[PDB]
RNA sequence: UAUCUGGUUGAUCCUGCCAGUAGUCAUAUGCUUGUCUCAAAGAUUAAGCCAUGCAUGUCUAAGUAUAAGCAAUUUAUACAGUGAAACUGCGAAUGGCUCAUUAAAUCAGUUAUCGUUUAUUUGAUAGUUCCUUUACUACAUGGAUAUCUGUGGUAAUUCUAGAG
RNA sequence: UUCAUAAUAACUUUUCGAAUCGCAUGGCCUUGUGCUGGCGAUGGUUCAUUCAAAUUUCUGCCCUAUCAACUUUCGAUGGUAGGAUAGUGGCCUACCAUGGUUUCAACGGGUAACGGGGAAUAAGGGUUCGAUUCCGGAGAGGGAGCCUGAGAAACGGCUACCA
């Protein structure tokens, strides 16, 4: 395509939006912004799909158009803005707040914050540059480029951001034996206790990541996402864990758990 | 009725590429260049019609151009265009010298007059006093958090050395 | 022994709206379907709002009678429904009238004869005038 | 450029066309069950064929590996709500030997005539196709509906309708008028 | 969904095909034709030709207003309401159609860009424009040009010549 | 890494660093129209981020040997330097060298061949099809040329030839 292409048919959309094959012919494209479309999430789909707040597009667009949803403190009036992984979407309306965070299964799944820790944010770095004038700026995979951290945070890092005025309030080096959530692929949105880094040096470093029932599995270093030391997520994790349980115990639970 | 090109200087049509500035043709879509015909410079017989200027006024009196005067159409609308057009003393408060029209609906009879850009408002003033207030206090507040990160950075080095001192006379 | 039984589920609040949105169940022996402004009446009656802030819809009954789905929403104001809901169903509702608009093509084609002239037709009326005169 | 509504085939015709102890046999079931067209039998062939296909693929492999546990149970599970197979087989084996009768035993009409309502089961048929039976407050005007065990308890009339207790309707109702008027 | 049957000979076994058989999101065609749900559809020969109609235009409280447009009643001395036209900016490089060219070409899986451009979107970011700061508009620098008003040209075209 | 960044020296037919709009119009009283302050909208340098765009490694393409040598005077393979590119690159130019591929099928010819995700078919192994609902690529009668624009060699955009 001669240029940049600016429809998204509804096949192509991730699996992970939940979209229906059927009932329309497109997918709502994101916009440019803080996240890969391929990872990230539309409020559109958010609020119409996920939430079930508002039948059709138009009156989202009029949710959007009001100033009532509020992504990391900002307005965020655009109906298919991207708000991507573990942004926290505000209501005044209902007053109400939301982390974005994977499920154990891998979509995201709608997580009820209280309105206090709501405030923050936590941010993987995925640089570390001296910027013009010889000043130091850290960037997040949210894009935030902060400006003067601690000279001892490093890539791969978690920081925590105020999302009131932008800059860091705390930060955890990356390291063995810490607290971790998976973003990408098949291990898409578990948690583990890091037990090892391991290099092929010169292209995608791996890491083998115990759950909370001593199941490893390895990862790439790209889908990793520091979240607290072990025992004490930072922020609070959606219903589940991210355990990963195998199906046998989903329909076992399912008949234990039986009430209809 | 093909128009003539000034700085064609030839007396024939000639097919000729245009775009954009150049008169005898308008651009529909951006920046595009059209081939069309115009007509040369030189006059001969073959031209239909004469757009002539009257530059200097003549004896004889022509019934239609002179004695008469086409009203002249729109005052001018910058402040600055004004005050040259009227000669108003540049301090003078040019406001209230534009050019009304009221107008007759037929029974109502309303005001309509343009309104003046590039004015001095007290809102103009407003925007230039909130730019720079802003710019120093940005400036101001860069100032400061380098001068906490400097401060941040020698705590560690001392720091550091301090560590470094203790490892050498502990070896 | 007609007894309309209206019935709602899955109903929640959204402010956001200004509006609570439900599922409607309709429960009608020996009865065809229930003819949407009832259902308006019946609901505003039941949530004590008007018949106006209520927008029912989607009326479809099960294969063989008896009950029947649909989909409504009770606004908190009649504004609220003149400012949040589509007008097709504000004429339904008869509270707005039904715009008139001449056939698309109609619209389209003149769209295409605006296209066609650059400017006003203030400019051409006298010229063609003059043109066909002389 | 829309996405495609996929769609299937629930039938398969026999190798063989015309060899005759299969168009005898097939001729019998049609007899004592009533059915329409022979293209019946082969839909419930069809759906036996891919029991047995899974249950050879879940066999070839060891007992109690994950997806042989997972599956098969999942497959008996359905099969026992379904009602054909007993519940004393629940093996995953026994699942082998379904001879197509026992599927065409959960038919509509055939649970219907085997709960009476039905002298014929044939009448039983045409009931189904006159809207006169209901599943628990819900009619059915098929034929098969694959008749469910849980279910089968509240296969009755329906609330409308004769033989429900309702209208006597479009004959008897215009034969009382002609007599009441002459 | 691991299956075969008829034909060489007077007869028998074989190699062998031919024929029979069953599908086909493979079409064509014939004969028929009641209902529900769903739905392919000028690809094969012609990436052959096309009349006609439509298929990309867009303005918010917030870029430009004296439409000699409406509004003019209750907000209205610089205008301020609404809102043609036109200027400005943005998109028109997306979508949709087709499969002619193409045989390590396209493409798929997997890499790299410490070798590059990237409007937009989102984060950040700029005191110095002084140039000898004791003669400089910063309480705001200049001129145009559309729309429009008017005289027109061609047989006709989203043709536009001149003046204000 | 000659990377980021910094610093010194100079250079520039000196790029940018807000002469722009809406709402609200608070506080000080230096009581003047005086000094000042908000929520916004647009622009605006650089670097990030995103949407991409290009090129790119390895491996994988049907039939044909009644196609076995093919490519280099006109670039074929490599070197140096330059030009041109947004940038590597014979991409192009000048001067050199004689190399490059091939019976592990190169080169050539055919394809009623767009490639792929797939569809039909079914003991297992396979055979055939894939114009087309998704992903890429190519084209807008055929070829070439180009302005605008971040993005086109655009075609419901132009220029020229041919039909
Ligand atoms: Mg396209
Ligand atoms: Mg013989
Ligand atoms: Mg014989
Ligand atoms: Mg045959
Ligand atoms: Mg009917
Ligand atoms: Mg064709
Ligand atoms: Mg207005
Ligand atoms: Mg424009
Ligand atoms: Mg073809
Ligand atoms: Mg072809
Ligand atoms: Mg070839
Ligand atoms: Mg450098
Ligand atoms: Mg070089
Ligand atoms: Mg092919
Ligand atoms: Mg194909
Ligand atoms: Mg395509
Ligand atoms: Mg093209
Ligand atoms: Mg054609
Ligand atoms: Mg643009
Ligand atoms: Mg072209
Ligand atoms: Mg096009
Ligand atoms: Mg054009």
């Amino acid at each position: 395509a001669r240029g940049p292409k600016k429809h998204l048919k509804r096949l192509a959309a991730p699996h992970h939006w939940m979209l229906d094959k059927l009932s329309g012919c497109y997918a709502p494209r994101p916009s440019a912004g803080p996240h890969k479309l391929r990872e990230s999430l539309p409020l559109i789909v958010f609020l119409r799909n996920r939430l079930k707040y508002a039948l059709n597009g138009r009156e989202v667009k009029a949710i959007l158009m009001q100033r009532h949803v509020k992504v990391d403190g900002k307005v965020r009036t655009d109906t298919t803005f991207p708000a991507g992984f573990m942004d926290v979407i505000t209501l005044e309306a209902t007053n109400e707040n939301f982390r974005l965070v994977y499920d154990v299964k891998g979509r995201f799944a709608v997580h009820r914050i209280t309105d206090e820790e709501a405030s923050y944010k936590l941010a993987k770095v995925k640089k570390v540059q001296l910027g013009k004038k010889g000043i130091p700026y850290v960037v997040t995979h949210d894009g935030r480029t902060i400006r003067y951290p601690d000279p001892n945070i490093k890539v791969n890092d978690t920081v925590k951001v105020d999302l009131a005025t932008g800059t860091i309030t705390d930060f955890i080096k990356f390291d063995t034996g810490k607290l971790v959530y998976v973003t990408g692929g098949r291990n898409l949105g578990r948690v583990g206790t890091i037990v090892h880094r391991e290099r092929h040096e010169g292209g995608f470093d791996l890491v083998h990541i115990k759950d909370s029932l001593e199941n490893t599995f390895v990862t790439r270093l790209n889908n990793v996402f520091v979240i607290g030391e072990p025992g004490r997520p930072w922020i609070s994790l959606p219903k589940g864990k991210g355990i990963k349980l195998t199906i046998s115990e989903e329909r076992d639970r399912r008949r234990a758990q039986h009430g209809l | 009725g093909f128009p003539m090109k000034q700085g064609v200087l030839l007396p024939t049509r000639v097919k000729l590429l245009l775009a954009k500035g150049h008169s005898c043709y308008r651009p529909r879509r951006n920046g595009e260049r059209k081939r069309k015909s115009v007509r040369g410079a030189i006059v001969g017989p073959d031209l239909a019609v004469l757009a002539l200027i009257i530059t200097k006024k003549g004896e004889q009196e022509i019934e239609g151009i002179t004695n008469d005067t086409v009203p002249k159409r729109l005052g001018p609308k910058r402040a600055n265009n004004i005050r040259k057009f009227f000669g108003l003393t540049k301090e003078d408060d040019v406001r209230d010298y534009v050019i009304r029209r009221e107008v007759t609906k037929g029974d109502k009879s309303y005001t309509k007059a343009p309104k003046i850009q590039r004015l001095v408002t007290p809102q103009r003033l407003q925007r230039k006093r909130q730019q720079k207030s802003l710019k120093i206090k940005n400036a101001q507040a860069q100032r400061e958090a380098a001068a906490e990160y400097a401060q941040l950075l020698a705590k560690r080095l001392s720091e550091r050395k301090a560590e470094k001192a203790e490892v050498r006379k502990r070896r | 022994s007609d007894a309309i039984t209206i019935r709602t589920r899955k109903v929640i609040s959204n402010p956001l709206l200004a509006r609570k949105q439900f599922v409607v169940d309709v429960l009608h022996p020996n009865r065809a379907n229930v003819s949407k402004d009832e259902l308006r009446e019946k609901l505003a009656e039941a949530y004590k709002a008007e018949k106006d802030a209520v927008s029912v819809f989607g009326f479809r009954t099960q294969y063989g009678g008896g009950k029947s789905t649909g989909f409504g929403l009770v606004y908190n104001s009649v504004a609220d429904a003149k400012k949040f809901e589509p007008a097709y169903r504000l004429v339904r509702y008869g509270l707005a009238e039904k715009v008139e608009k001449a056939s698309r093509q109609q619209r389209k084609q003149r769209k295409n004869r605006g296209k066609k002239i650059f400017g006003t037709g203030k400019s051409i009326a006298k010229k063609a005038a003059r043109r066909n005169a002389d | 450029p829309r996405a495609p509504r996929t769609y299937s085939k629930t039938y398969s015709t026999p190798k063989r066309p015309y060899e005759s102890a299969r168009l005898d046999a097939e001729l019998k079931l049609a007899g004592e069950y009533g059915l329409k067209n022979k293209r019946e039998i082969y839909r419930i062939s069809f759906q036996l064929s891919k029991i047995r296909r899974a249950a050879r693929d879940l066999l070839t492999r060891d007992e109690k590996d994950p997806k042989r546990l997972f599956e098969g149970n999942a497959l008996i599970r359905r099969l026992v709500r379904i009602g054909v197979l007993s519940e004393d087989k629940k093996k995953l084996d026994y699942v082998l030997a379904l001879k197509v009768e026992d599927f065409l035993e959960r038919r509509l009409q055939t649970q219907v005539y085997k709960l009476g309502l039905a002298k014929s089961v044939h009448h039983a048929r045409v009931l189904i196709s006159q809207r006169h039976i209901a599943v628990g407050k819900q009619i059915v005007n098929i034929p098969s509906f694959m008749v469910r065990l849980e279910s089968e308890k509240h296969i009755d009339f329906a609330r409308t309708s004769p033989f429900g207790g309702a209208r006597p309707g479009r004959v008897a109702r215009k034969r009382a008028a002609a007599a009441g008027g002459e």
